[PDB]
C-alpha cells in the first residue's frame, strides 16, 4: 500500500514514493513535483509516460490504445502502481509509420 | 470529498470504441476575417444523451484515417454550452474550435487534422463525440464563492459555459450571488469571442460579474509592456492576492498552456514577498479545490 517509484524527468530523475490507492500524477502534485497535464481523466495524450521497470493500473484506459498497453505507455494522471515503478516521464510520440 | 459540484455528475457514457454520433446544427465563424487565426462557435445535437455539466468536455473523432490507415486518435474539446446548451433543451453541445494551421520546416503548409475536420463541417454531417470527460474544472457548490477565470484563447470555452449558467439562465437549486471575475487574453479585437455574450452578462448583473480583456497587440500599461492574460491581471495584483486567502475564491485556468508561467510568474512575486514561494502555496489552494488548471 505504498510503491517505490521512479520519474526519469527529462529534468533529472525522481525518487517518488507513490501509495497504492492513489494515482500517480497526484503524488507528482504533492512532493512538489510537476508534470504535465490536462484533462486529467485519461483521455489525452498530455500525461504520457513510457514504463519500465515494475506495474501500475490504468484501467481508466479512455486513451489507452491496443500496442499502447503493452509497448508500455503510462498515462500518469490514471494510473495507480501495482508494483515498484521506473517510468520516462515527459516522452512523446506524434509520427513514426503515421 | 469536493468543494466543487459532483451530484449531477458523469463521465465516460461514450468512449472510443463506441461513441455517440451527434449532428452539426450549427458551425459559425466567430473571429473576424482579419484574424490571426480562425476560431469556431460550433453546436452539435445529443438528443439529451449527454448529460455533460459546467466545465467538462467531450471528445471528438474525425473521420477516416492518417497515413497509415488507422483510424484518428480522439482530440478534447472544452464545451463552451451550459448543460442546457445555447437552445435551452438540454439536447445540444456547443464546441469552441480554433483551426490548427502552420508552415513546417520545410515550407510545406500543415494542417491539424481534427481542428480542421471540425471547423469544416456541414450542418447535417455526423460527428463522432465521447465523454463527457473531465471533473477537475467542474464547478463549485457554493453559489456565492468568488471565481476567477483566467482564459487564452479557446480557453475562454469552460468558463462561457460557468457563465451562461450564472446569469442567461433561472435554475431552481442554483442562484449565483458572490463575484464572478473573467480575464480573457487574445492577439486581437478580431479574436476576442463571444465579447457581446459577455457586454449582456455585464448589465445582467453588473454586481456579480467583472470582466477584463486583455488583447496583447493593442495594449500596453506602464512601461508599454505588452497588455498580456497576465499583465492586465497585474493591475489588479493587490486586490486579487487579498482574495486568495478566503474559503471562497475559486480559480480556474484554461487555455494555451503556456499562460500558465506569466501567471505563476507575477505570482510568486507577489507572495515571496509576503508569505512563503507562491508554488508551495497553490498547493494549499487546491487542497481545497481553489485552482483548477486545464491548460493544452
Ligand atoms: C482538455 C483539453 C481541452 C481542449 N480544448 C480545446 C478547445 O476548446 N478548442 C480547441 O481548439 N482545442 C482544444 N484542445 C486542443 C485539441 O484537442 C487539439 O490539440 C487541437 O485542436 C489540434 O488537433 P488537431 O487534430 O487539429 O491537430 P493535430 O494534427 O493533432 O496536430 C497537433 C500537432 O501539430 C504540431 N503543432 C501544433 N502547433 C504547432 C505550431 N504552432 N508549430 C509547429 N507545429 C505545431 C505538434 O506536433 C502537435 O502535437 C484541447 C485539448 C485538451 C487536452
Ligand atoms: S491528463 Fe489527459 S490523459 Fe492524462
Amino acid at each position: 500500500a505504498t510503491y517505490n517509484v521512479k520519474l526519469i524527468t527529462p529534468e533529472g530523475e525522481v525518487e517518488l514514493q507513490v501509495p497504492d490507492d492513489v494515482y500517480i500524477l497526484d503524488q507528482a502534485e504533492e512532493d512538489g513535483i510537476d508534470l504535465p497535464y490536462s484533462c486529467r481523466a485519461g483521455s489525452c495524450s498530455s500525461c504520457a509516460g513510457k514504463v519500465v521497470s515494475g506495474s501500475v493500473d490504468q484501467s481508466d484506459q479512455s486513451y489507452l490504445d491496443d500496442g499502447q498497453i503493452a509497448d508500455g505507455w503510462v498515462l500518469t494522471c490514471h494510473a495507480y502502481p501495482t508494483s515498484d515503478v521506473v517510468i520516462e516521464t515527459h516522452k512523446e510520440e506524434e509520427l513514426t509509420g503515421a | 470529498e469536493s468543494k466543487k459540484q459532483e451530484e449531477g455528475v458523469v463521465t465516460n457514457l461514450y468512449k472510443p470504441k463506441e461513441p455517440y454520433v451527434g449532428r452539426c446544427l450549427l458551425n459559425t465563424k466567430i473571429t473576424g476575417d482579419d484574424a490571426p487565426g480562425e476560431t469556431w462557435h460550433m453546436v452539435f445535437s445529443t438528443e439529451g444523451k449527454i448529460p455533460y455539466r459546467e466545465g467538462q468536455s467531450i471528445g471528438v473523432i474525425a473521420d477516416g484515417v492518417d497515413k497509415n490507415g488507422k483510424p484518428h486518435k480522439v482530440r478534447l474539446y472544452s464545451i463552451a454550452s451550459s448543460a442546457i446548451g445555447d437552445f435551452g433543451d438540454s439536447k445540444t453541445v456547443s464546441l469552441c474550435v480554433k483551426r490548427l494551421i502552420y508552415t513546417n520546416d520545410a515550407g510545406e503548409i500543415v494542417k491539424g487534422v481534427c481542428s480542421n475536420f471540425l471547423c469544416d463541417l456541414q450542418p447535417g454531417d455526423n460527428v463522432q463525440i465521447t465523454g463527457p470527460v473531465g471533473k477537475e474544472m467542474l464547478m463549485p457548490k457554493d453559489p456565492n464563492a468568488t471565481i476567477i477565470m483566467l482564459a487564452t484563447g479557446t480557453g475562454i470555452a469552460p468558463f462561457r459555459s460557468f457563465l451562461w449558467k450564472m446569469f442567461f439562465e433561472k435554475h431552481d437549486d442554483y442562484k449565483f450571488n458572490g463575484l464572478g471575475w473573467l480575464f480573457l487574453g487574445v492577439p486581437t479585437s478580431s479574436s476576442l469571442l463571444y465579447k457581446e455574450e459577455f457586454g449582456k452578462m455585464k448589465e445582467r448583473a453588473p454586481e456579480n460579474f467583472r470582466v477584463d480583456y486583455a488583447v496583447s497587440r493593442e495594449q500596453t500599461n506602464a512601461a508599454g509592456e505588452r497588455m498580456y492574460i497576465q499583465t492586465r491581471m497585474a493591475e489588479y495584483k493587490e486586490e486579487l492576492w487579498e482574495l486568495l486567502k478566503k474559503d471562497n475564491t475559486y480559480v480556474y485556468m484554461c487555455g494555451l498552456k503556456g499562460m500558465e508561467k506569466g501567471i505563476d510568474d507575477i505570482m510568486v512575486s507577489l507572495a515571496e514577498k509576503d508569505g512563503i514561494d507562491w508554488f508551495d502555496y497553490k498547493k494549499q489552494l487546491k487542497r481545497g479545490d481553489q485552482w483548477n488548471v486545464e491548460v493544452y
